């Protein structure tokens, strides 16, 4: 059978230079056939039944059913995407969801600004999303923490 | 058609609703069939007051509006409602008055 | 930039949002005229008269779009497909 | 001496006909708005979006969309559900396009059976008769009157 | 009577010391006035648009008329009518459903007159056939006595 929805996603709150990782709750959507949403596979679209591109801001694992991303601030504002439901059935049930980036909060005023220069061209790391996350993740690390989140890069420039 | 209720401040107030009077157009036969939703606002306004509300499980089932009268309402108010049948399209235009005055008796801490 | 004026039509401010309060909602005797209407996200949206009609138009078009839902047309008389000069066409794999 | 926009300390009056807020973030309306009328300013589009839930359109006389020099475009990524419950479906147009349907091969072996054909009564009237070899919207004209 | 600062017009009555009216929009936040006939904002949240229990709504505009239901549109009236200039499309992804009793306009329709005498005699022309399932099907007719009778089933084996 079709599956069926229950619980809704409102929206996303994502800030410029912060990286943000949702799971998907388990009573999220249902199945007669399978009643998990875990044993069901999982997908994001754009409005078109398009999938996230590899250099987009917002990409979602399927086998870790979860989705994470980092904005910038030509993508502030409003953003809209589907998660779709696969049941082993072959049919799909269809959810929306709404995003909203905001600027950083603190802004300008920022009593600490770190400032470090690095080797190699910025444009393969600037150019590529993993690249980011890997590096936000990495200072995260070299400080011992584990939400990457509290990592807001705000500026990076050609040297 | 008006119909004139007594709310209290300190307890719920509840109105089971039957399309048997609430309608003028008698329903027949099974009145239990026929599925009718109720719209229910200030007069003059969109919406019920926060203290007031309204739900309905299915249209086949009675709407119920229910709330605790609170002493900043305290009062004469005005329900107008609207007997919308998902079926029948009749429209029944009714008026219900409220007097929400102070509770007689012991409080509840 | 103006942030104030009032004057013989009507009144601008030019305050950067607009915030009323109050759950029982508003009254505008005469009209609303906004470019862009949008639901309150998590929250539906609903075009509907108490007891009336609703006459709606648009003579440049209509775009009626479900991204991902139904067009559940239910009437009880008359589904009217009136078009002047044009024609009609069912763009779906199947008919029912 | 008529007053066009007064304060104090009990409310703020404004006698005027328009209250224009030219502020890009826009107005933050808490629950449902009254009114009779509802457009934009001239030459200027209008969208009415449901971004994360549903829409309705509810009017117990009856709704009339209307495009008189445009047209209506209606594309969902679902199935379309014209459900007229008990009553008619009057279809007024120059031309219908249906380029769409699924292809059938005429033969003489049924592959099941519940199959029929179109009919037309003369006021337009649409029903169905038994499918045979030829045609059989002749032999079942009782419905039509 | 113009009036200019950086900060602009104030003012409070003295009786009280709020301040009745400003124009410092970030500091005090704008309420709605009384007595007001007609808003015209840029934009519109709005939860639900009605009339009241009197007159009809009009969604009137000059421009077009854009609604778009991400989890569907559902009309729900009494006569319902649909009155375009040009032509009015219904596209869909799945399939089309045309529950009840249809009429059609004969006369609007064009008829086939038999005043020619097989003018499109042997011609390749499909007659529209019904399903034991609802569905709708296109038979290509070769001879004067070709029915709907199929042995390959585009409508799928009646399952
Ligand atoms: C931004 O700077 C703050 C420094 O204030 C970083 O937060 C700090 O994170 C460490 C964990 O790596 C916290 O250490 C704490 O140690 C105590 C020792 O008992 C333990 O009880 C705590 O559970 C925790 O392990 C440290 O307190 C915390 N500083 C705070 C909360 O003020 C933060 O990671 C930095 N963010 C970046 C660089 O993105
Ligand atoms: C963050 O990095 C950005 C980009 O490196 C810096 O913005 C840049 O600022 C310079 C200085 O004004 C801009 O150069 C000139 O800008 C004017 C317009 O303002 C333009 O007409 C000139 O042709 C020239 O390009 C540069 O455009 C601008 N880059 C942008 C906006 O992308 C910014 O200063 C840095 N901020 C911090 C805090 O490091
Ligand atoms: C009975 O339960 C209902 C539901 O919990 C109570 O109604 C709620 O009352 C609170 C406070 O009176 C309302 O909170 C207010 O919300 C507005 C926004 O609408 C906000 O601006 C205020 O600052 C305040 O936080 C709440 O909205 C309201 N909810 C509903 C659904 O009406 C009611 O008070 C309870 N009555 C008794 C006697 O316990
Ligand atoms: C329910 O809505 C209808 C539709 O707007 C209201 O009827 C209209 O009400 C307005 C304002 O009360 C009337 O405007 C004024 O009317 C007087 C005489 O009626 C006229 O001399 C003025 O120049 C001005 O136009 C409008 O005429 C009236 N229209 C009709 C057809 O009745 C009605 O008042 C609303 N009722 C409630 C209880 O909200
Ligand atoms: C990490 O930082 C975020 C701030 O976005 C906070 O919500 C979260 O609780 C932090 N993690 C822990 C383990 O406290």
């Amino acid at each position: 059978q079709r599956p069926e929805l229950k619980n809704h996603i409102d929206r996303v709150d994502a800030w410029v230079g912060t990286y943000f990782e949702v799971k998907i709750p388990s009573d999220t959507f249902y199945d007669k056939e399978d009643t998990t949403t875990d044993k069901l596979k999982l997908t994001l679209k754009l409005r078109e039944q398009q999938l996230v591109g590899e250099k987009s801001w917002v990409q979602f694992n399927s086998n870790s059913q979860l989705m994470y991303g980092l904005p910038d601030s030509s993508h502030v504002g409003k953003h809209e995407y589907f998660m779709h439901a696969t049941d082993k059935g072959g049919l799909s049930a269809v959810d929306a969801f709404e995003i909203h980036v905001h600027k950083r909060p603190q802004g300008d005023k920022a009593p600490a600004r770190f400032k470090a220069k690095f080797v190699g061209d910025p444009a393969p790391v600037v150019n590529d999303i993993h690249k980011k996350i890997a590096l936000v993740k990495k200072l995260a690390f070299a400080f011992g923490d584990r939400n990457c989140s509290t990592v807001t890069l705000q500026n990076i420039t050609r040297g | 058609q008006q119909t004139t209720l007594y709310p209290l401040v300190g307890r719920v107030f509840v109105h089971t609703l039957e399309p048997a009077s609430f309608l003028h157009l008698p329903e027949h036969a099974a009145p239990a069939t026929i599925p009718v939703t109720y719209h229910a606002h200030l007069q003059g306004h969109p919406d019920l007051p926060r203290w007031l509300r309204y739900t309905q499980r299915s249209p086949h089932h009675p709407g119920f509006l229910y709330g605790a009268a609170t002493p900043e309402d305290r009062g004469r108010q005005v329900i107008e409602v609207t007997a919308y049948n998902r079926d029948s399209f009749d429209t029944a235009g009714q008026s219900l008055v409220l007097l929400i005055r102070d509770p007689e008796g012991s409080p509840l801490p | 930039k103006l942030l104030f004026s009032a004057d013989d039509n009507e009144v601008v401010v030019g305050a950067e949002r607009l915030r009323v309060l109050g759950a029982e909602g508003t009254v505008f005797p005469k009209s609303i005229e906004t470019p862009n209407v949008r639901a309150d996200p998590f929250k539906e949206l609903r075009l509907e008269s108490p007891t009336r009609a609703l006459v709606m138009e648009a003579p440049k078009g209509v775009e009626i779009n479900a991204e991902a839902g139904n067009m559940e047309a239910t009437c009880r008389t008359e589904l009217r497909l009136e078009s002047k000069d044009g024609e009609i066409k069912l763009d779906a794999a199947k008919i029912k | 001496g008529k007053s066009l926009f007064t304060v104090d300390e009990e409310e703020v009056v404004v006698g005027t006909d328009r209250l224009r807020v030219t502020g890009p973030e826009g107005a933050l309306f808490e629950h449902s708005v009254e009114t009779p009328l509802v457009t934009a300013d001239p030459f200027q589009d209008l969208r009415l979006e449901s971004p994360t839930r549903s829409l309705s359109m509810d009017a117990p006389r009856g709704v009339h969309i209307e495009a008189h020099a445009g047209e209506v475009e209606a594309l969902s990524q679902m199935d379309i559900v014209l459900h007229s419950s008990d009553g008619t479906l009057v279809l007024d147009a120059e031309t219908v396009c249906l380029p769409k349907l699924l292809q059938g091969t005429q033969a003489a072996s049924g592959s099941s059976q519940g199959l029929y054909e179109i009919c037309v009564c003369p006021d337009g009237k649409l029903y169905l008769s038994v499918a045979g070899a030829g045609t059989t919207c002749q032999e079942h004209s009782h419905i039509c009157l | 009577t113009s009036i200019t600062s950086d900060i602009g017009m104030q003012f409070f009555d003295p009786r009280t010391q709020n301040i009745l009216f400003s124009t410092d929009y970030e500091t005090h936040e704008f309420h709605l006035p009384s007595g007001v006939k007609s808003l015209n904002v840029q934009k519109a949240s709005t939860e639900r648009i009605t009339s009241n229990a009197t007159s009809d709504l009009n969604i009137k505009v000059d421009g077009r008329a854009i609604v778009r239901g991400n989890e569907g549109v559902f009309i729900m009236g009494k006569t319902i009518e649909f009155h375009m200039g040009g032509n009015m499309e219904l596209k869909a992804e799945n399939s089309i459903i045309l529950n009840g009793t249809v009429m059609v306009s004969t006369t609007r329709l064009p008829s086939s007159s038999s005043a020619d005498q097989l003018g499109g005699g042997d011609w390749v022309r499909y007659k529209l056939c019904m399903c034991a399932d609802g569905t709708l099907f296109k038979v290509q007719v070769t001879g004067q006595n070709v029915g709907c009778q199929v042995s390959d089933n585009p409508c799928g084996n009646t399952h």
